[PDB]
């Protein structure tokens, strides 16, 4: 009649390989980009071939 | 006294779900005319009142603060006041609490 | 059997019984406007009307005096009760203390109520109106009184 | 017993004996072993007599898979639709020649409770009884305690 | 354990046809281990079983028990899911279609009794599920009236034969 | 755990028993189960119906046109070309045009040599009720042509399975003269009729009308509904009995719950009556001459 | 569903003192009204048999009281008032049991407000205010 | 005008109906969204994204909660009474009206139109088809008079009989069985031309459309339809029918001297089922409704 329950856990990853290690994490990409693109205002008023 | 046999489970549904034991419907509820938070008919709106209490509350501590210490209990009326608001002619005498506010549209 | 028995029994006996009333209407008297459950304040409001009765037979009788001594415990209610509560129903006969539901208690689901003295500095409570005027039925109703008013 | 099983009334599947007799087995699916003792006296049988009784009633169509399998199987399917599996596991081959022949038999029904062992289909020929049967008519027809 | 009303709320249907109904939305939801008695918890899941949400809401926010409070927390997260996440676009559209309490994991204490003899105690835990489908709420059962049942009664009386015979 | 393979194995079984019989699979042809030779099933088919079948007839009769469209569909979705027997597969339109026209005359001969008094409109329903749709298809279901039918949607809806089973009626007509298909079709559609009275087939709704008009036909002036029998009449459970006298003589007598069900099924008796077609009537003559 | 209702529900601030009046004053008319039944219509008056069995009342039991005789004794009586009593329906003698004729009498006057419907229907059909 | 049965009469009605109600809803070409704001009193701020010409106020309703479609009877578009099954169509700010409100002077007319127009339904299909009914108007009178008039001219071979209690009896029968079917007042607004093509017929119903179509410079009128029946009428309706909960017809009266023929004038009271009345007091309110009520000027 001395018993308790179980499985205390946690839903949120975190940042545990740079708490010490000396793998790091391959990545294949990057954030975002690197100079946006700014597209002529008339984009679709020359659709055309050209001026 | 000891039960003899083991009430079984079909006693038990034909005791503990007849209509005497299971809650009844209630239709006393209807939405409140200010601020639409469904109160009971015959009961105060319980957002309405959470309204006055919190307001009330702080006129009495702005009460309390006035009065220093205990055992004061003026022999005056007393009336409050928001931002603005002079005091009128009629309330001379009587005691001036202001806190600072606008005065609320149910407060007149 | 208990036929035409009133007073509820309400603490560990009659002397207790008092006590609570007289803590409950001390407390009434001095921040106008308590909620507590709904037995003990329909015997305090019961209690209070006469308690501004006896404030407003006045400062000099020496029996109100005794008793405003006797109910109030706090004795800086005494000139608030003699000289702001009975000055202010000064007109009235007997239509004080307003007693309101409001809904439940939270931890052992009590029927509470709000009582307050009228006068009442502190913003108002949410009253229930009776219906408007402009109604259907109360037009209606207007309509048949001024039927019946003119045909008189 | 019958209370805890289904139970259907006793019937023909398609009017058999009326015109003319059909037989009511489709097939027969045969799955022996190879090697493996189970399957000894089903391996004789059809070394012995699958043959002649395939001759025998021609309108059956029977299969043998001869495939692995620790317990052989007949697969007899119906006209009406249903499927009946037995196994022959460990039998003689006058077991599974007797097994074959009343499968080869029996109609696709239900073996279960079969309900009043007689289908007239119009029993009454005199006209079935009523309570009007066996009485006389009276003049006018007249009830009792009657007065016109 | 087994959480299987959890993975109800996963189930993807294919692209309905043009010539076909609406299929009503389904949104399962569920309250694990909740402190309460699974039958005190049943009696508030029997009492809202055929309602409306707002209705349910309603009677729900005014009952003075323990589970009150907890079934008008899963109701109304349960409408907040399914007008965001499957696509119901009405709030008040909504009726509880299914709703029941389980047992779930207990635990046991002593009760010292009053010689050296005891009992087990026992710390109760209980679920609430709860389904809910778009629409409005369906109509009841309208009780059976006189034609009703001298037509059943005529039907029995009719379909009686001879037995044991031909 | 307890050690061993075979009780595992055996509620392996029970479990796939029971996942099974709660999500049924949909069902599939005979076609596309193992144990299938088409040959053979035609063969076989042949054979139980103690016939003979020139087999090309019949092979010709199962194929559908639907089927021959759907499969050259398939061919043009895949884009293979199967010009080689697709083109000569001869879809059973023609030979179901001939089982139809000679099962219709056939039974109407046989319907007409056996009651000759029974009007053409009435052999008209009774004609359309044995080659009606329900009833060939329950004879064409438990007789095996569905398995064996060439088409698309599996269940055979049930226009493609009348019109292949009045299609191997007519591959019967093509390799056997008019009195072998004669013995089939009644054999195998007449007997349908067992146990069934007259107006469960042909469903008239005016019965009083078209008995007065046989009436006129036969000269017999007009029958007065005189009532007979009945037993309470206040309750809600009566009984009557109306019998319908011409010129002072019985021809018929119904039952019935109410006067006007109890003149309406007395009409009915005398209409079977008149027709040759009671309950008593000679059952059919099943045998050879 | 329909909730419930009272009679003074929906009225507003000033309707409720005019239909207190003006029911009051109705059914204090329909009380006045029935007061000389021997000029409206009366049923054929018989006199007396020696077996008859004449109606009853209604009465209010008010309270007790001492009385005395002129022997000296004294005897405690109890006061019944009849407040507002009125015969209601009459059943003839076929048609209760077969045995005798049947009369209702009501009871001191109620509100018409709490009453069922099918009973203000029977009043309004006979013209007198609902008894208790 | 021409011979026409009553029944074809109602379907070529309803159909040219249906025929002007589709091409309202095909007009619009696609799914185009307005943001209805809540300017009430008690959910304030909110803001639905509607479809235009689609999604009714009673759609907006739907969205906050039951008692919105339980207890509200008319909408407030901007300044204007709007009844609770008419599309939206501008980028407008809404609010809900009650019957237990302030002043809820707009929906109590609204709910006697729609009494009013009930009672000509009733009254119309109700008469021997050998005899002619011609539903003349229903005019607004004001709700502290004790009844609702509809005008109704019958038969020449009827200028002298009068009903007795039973055939007003029939009448609130029937009109008992049309609020106990639950029947949703749809509006539709039309152009005058269209609309004096519905009717074709009733001169009355003719010189009633030219009237509210000369008082507009674009000459629409407003139709609305319970059902099958069709019917002019001036300003917003209730949602449904079933909410009237105690209904009669009170009595008729002639008023001639105005005019040749007879036209008479069908009276009676209701009220809503929110705001039903006791027993006693219904009656009281059914007793004063028979009198005449003359208010048109
Ligand atoms: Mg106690
Ligand atoms: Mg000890
Ligand atoms: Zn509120």
């Amino acid at each position: 009649t001395e018993k308790e329950f179980m499985q205390h856990a946690r839903k949120a990853g975190l940042v545990i390989p740079p708490e010490k290690s000396d793998r790091s994490i391959h990545l294949a990409c990057t954030a975002g980009i690197f100079d946006a693109y700014v597209p002529p205002e008339g984009d679709a008023r020359i659709s055309s071939l050209s001026k | 006294a000891a039960p003899k046999n083991r009430r079984t489970i079909e006693v038990n549904r034909c005791r503990r779900r007849n209509p005497q034991k299971l809650i009844k419907v209630k239709n006393n509820i209807d939405v409140c005319p200010e601020c639409g938070h469904l109160k009971q008919k015959h009961v105060l709106c319980a957002y309405c009142y959470e309204k006055v209490c919190k307001e009330t509350a702080e006129i009495r501590r702005q009460i309390g603060k006035q009065e220093g210490g205990p055992f004061k209990a003026p022999t005056i009326e007393t009336v409050v006041l928001y931002t603005g608001e002079t005091p009128s002619e009629q309330d001379q005498g009587k005691r001036i609490i202001e806190r600072d506010r606008k005065r609320p549209s149910w407060f007149t | 059997i208990s036929h035409g028995r009133v007073f509820r029994r309400m603490g560990l006996g009659p002397e207790s019984r008092i006590h609570l009333l007289r803590n409950l209407l001390t407390g009434l008297v001095r921040h106008e406007r308590i909620e507590a459950p709904w037995a003990r304040v329909d015997e305090m409001r019961g209690y209070a009307e006469k308690l501004i009765d006896y404030g407003k037979l006045g400062d000099t009788n020496e029996r109100a005096m005794r008793m405003a001594d006797f109910w109030l415990t706090e004795k800086d209610l005494i000139p608030k009760l003699f000289q702001v509560l009975a000055p202010r129903y000064k007109d009235q006969t007997g239509g004080y203390t307003r007693m309101l539901q409001i809904p439940n208690r939270s931890l052992d689901r009590a029927k509470m109520a709000v009582i307050e003295y009228k006068g009442n500095c502190l913003p108002p409570l949410p009253l229930p109106r009776r219906d408007s005027h402009l109604t259907l039925l109360n037009q209606l109703l207007q309509g048949l009184r001024q039927d019946l008013r003119q045909s008189q | 017993t019958a209370r805890g099983t289904p139970s259907r009334f006793l019937a023909s599947v398609l009017h058999n004996g009326l015109g003319r007799y059909v037989q009511q087995l489709q097939r027969l699916s045969f799955s022996v072993s190879r090697d493996g003792a189970s399957s000894r006296g089903a391996r004789e049988f059809v070394e012995r007599e699958v043959i002649d009784f395939a001759r025998r009633n021609p309108g059956v169509v029977i299969y043998v898979n001869s495939r692995p399998c620790c317990v052989p199987r007949v697969v007899a399917e119906y006209l009406n639709g249903a499927v009946r599996e037995e196994s022959i596991h460990c039998k003689s081959v006058e077991e599974i020649s007797t097994l074959v022949q009343k499968l080869a038999d029996q109609s696709g029904l239900d073996v279960i409770r079969i309900r009043k062992p007689f289908h007239t289909d119009n029993p009454s020929i005199q006209g079935q009884w009523h309570p009007f049967t066996n009485k006389p008519t009276t003049f006018r027809g007249l009830r009792p305690r009657e007065v016109q | 354990i087994s959480r299987k009303w959890e993975k109800k709320n996963k189930i993807v249907y294919p692209p309905q046809l043009p010539g076909e109904p609406r299929r009503p939305a389904e949104i399962y939801h569920c309250r694990r281990q909740i402190k309460y008695s699974k039958d005190k918890m049943w009696y508030l899941a029997k009492l809202i079983r055929g309602m409306s949400i707002d209705q349910a809401l309603a009677q729900l926010e005014f009952n003075d028990k323990k589970g009150a409070k907890i079934i008008k927390e899963v109701l109304l997260e349960a409408q907040d899911m399914a007008v965001r996440d499957h696509n119901v676009e009405f709030r008040s559209n909504l009726y509880i279609a299914e709703s029941t309490s389980g047992r779930g994991q207990c635990l046991k204490r002593i009760r010292y009794h009053g010689r050296g003899r005891f009992g087990i105690m026992e710390k109760v835990y209980c679920h609430y599920f709860v389904k809910l489908v778009e629409g409005p709420p369906p109509p009841p059962e309208p009780p059976k009236t006189a034609v009703a049942h001298a037509k059943e009664y005529i039907q029995q009386l009719r379909s009686r034969t001879i037995v044991h015979t031909l | 755990v307890k050690k061993g393979f075979r009780a595992a194995f055996r509620f392996q079984k029970e479990l796939e028993r029971q996942r099974l019989l709660r999500c049924p699979p949909p069902p599939v042809r005979r076609s596309e189960k193992p144990n299938w030779d088409y040959h053979a099933e035609i063969q076989a088919f042949g054979h139980r119906l103690q016939e003979n079948f020139s087999l090309d007839l019949l092979k010709t009769a199962f194929v559908n046109s639907c089927y021959i469209k759907s499969e050259e569909a398939k061919r043009q979705q895949l884009g293979i070309e199967k010009e080689a027997v697709l083109l000569n597969l001869k879809s059973n339109q023609e030979l179901s045009e001939q089982g139809t026209s000679f099962s219709q005359t056939c039974l109407t001969q046989f319907l007409e040599d056996e009651y000759p008094d029974m009007p053409t409109e009435g052999i008209k329903n009774l004609v359309d009720f044995l080659t009606g749709e329900e009833v060939v298809c329950h004879v064409a279901r438990n007789l095996a042509v569905e398995q064996l039918t060439l088409s698309e949607e599996f269940p055979v809806p049930p226009a493609v399975l009348q019109q292949t089973f009045f299609a191997v009626i007519g591959a019967l007509l093509q390799s056997s003269g008019p009195e072998r298909t004669a013995l089939f079709i009644r054999d195998f559609l007449i007997t349908q009729m067992t146990g069934k009275e007259l107006f469960e087939m042909w469903k008239i709704i005016n019965p009083m009308g078209l008995l007065v008009e046989e009436l006129k036909k036969r000269n017999v002036s007009a029958p007065e509904s005189r009532l007979t029998r009945q037993s309470g009449g206040t309750t809600a459970l009566p009984l009557y009995f109306v019998g319908l006298y011409c010129d002072k003589k019985l021809i018929a007598e119904g039952p019935g719950e109410t006067v006007l069900v109890a003149e309406e099924e007395a009409a009915r008796v005398a209409l079977r009556k008149l027709y040759g077609f009671t309950e008593n009537r000679r059952p059919w003559n099943y045998s050879k001459p | 569903g329909k909730s419930g209702t009272w009679w003074d529900e929906h009225l507003s601030e000033e309707n409720v003192p005019f239909i207190k009046q003006l029911v009051s004053d109705e059914d204090k008319a329909q009380l006045a009204s029935k007061l000389c039944p021997l000029k409206d219509e009366p049923w054929p008056i018989h006199p007396w048999e020696p077996g008859s069995f004449r109606v009853g009342l209604i009465a209010l039991k008010l309270g007790m009281m001492p009385l005395w005789t002129k022997d000296g004794q004294k005897h405690v009586v109890t006061l019944l008032q009849v407040q507002d009593c009125h015969v209601l329906k009459y059943t003839s003698k076929e048609n209760c049991n077969g045995k005798m004729a049947t009369l209702s009498v009501g009871g001191k006057t109620v509100s018409r407000f709490r009453k069922a419907t099918s009973i203000l229907e029977f009043y309004r059909e006979l013209g007198l205010p609902p008894k208790q | 005008a021409s011979q026409l049965s009553p029944t074809e009469l109602t379907e070529m009605r309803n159909d040219l109906f249906n025929k002007e109600k589709a091409r309202q809803l095909s007009l619009t070409p696609r799914t185009e969204k307005i943001e209805v704001k809540h300017v009430g009193k008690t959910d304030p701020g909110t803001v639905f994204v509607m479809n235009k010409n689609i999604s009714t106020p009673y759609s907006c309703a739907m969205h906050l909660s039951e008692w919105y479609c339980r207890k509200s009877i008319l909408a407030l578009v901007d300044g204007q009474p709007w009844d609770m099954y008419k599309p939206l169509t501008k980028s407008c700010e809404i609010k809900f009206l009650t019957f237990k409100d302030c002043d809820p002077g707009e929906v109590n007319k609204a709910y006697w139109r729609s009494c009013a127009m009930m009672m000509g339904c009733v009254i119309e299909r109700a008469f021997k088809d050998e005899y002619m009914v011609n539903l003349v108007r229903a005019p607004e009178v004001p709700v502290i008079s004790g009844a609702f008039c509809y005008d109704v001219v019958l038969d020449s071979k009827l200028d002298e009989w009068m009903p007795t209690k039973e055939n007003l009896r029939s009448f609130t029968k029937d009109a008992h069985a049309l609020i106990y079917k639950d029947l949703p007042f749809e509006t539709l607004e039309v152009e005058a031309k269209v609309a004096l093509e519905i009717f074709q017929h009733s001169k009355y119903k003719v010189d009633f459309i030219e009237e509210k179509a000369s008082q507009n410079p674009e000459r629409i009128v407003k139709l609305h339809r319970i059902g099958d029946f069709i019917d002019v009428s001036e300003g917003p309706l209730i949602p449904r029918t079933s909410i009237c909960f105690q209904y009669e017809v009170s009595a008729v009266h002639n008023l001639q001297p105005t005019q040749p023929s007879l036209i008479r004038r069908f009276q009676g009271v209701s009220l809503p089922v929110h705001l039903r009345a006791h027993f006693t007091i219904w009656d009281k309110l059914l007793e004063r409704s028979r009198k005449m009520v003359t208010e048109d000027q």
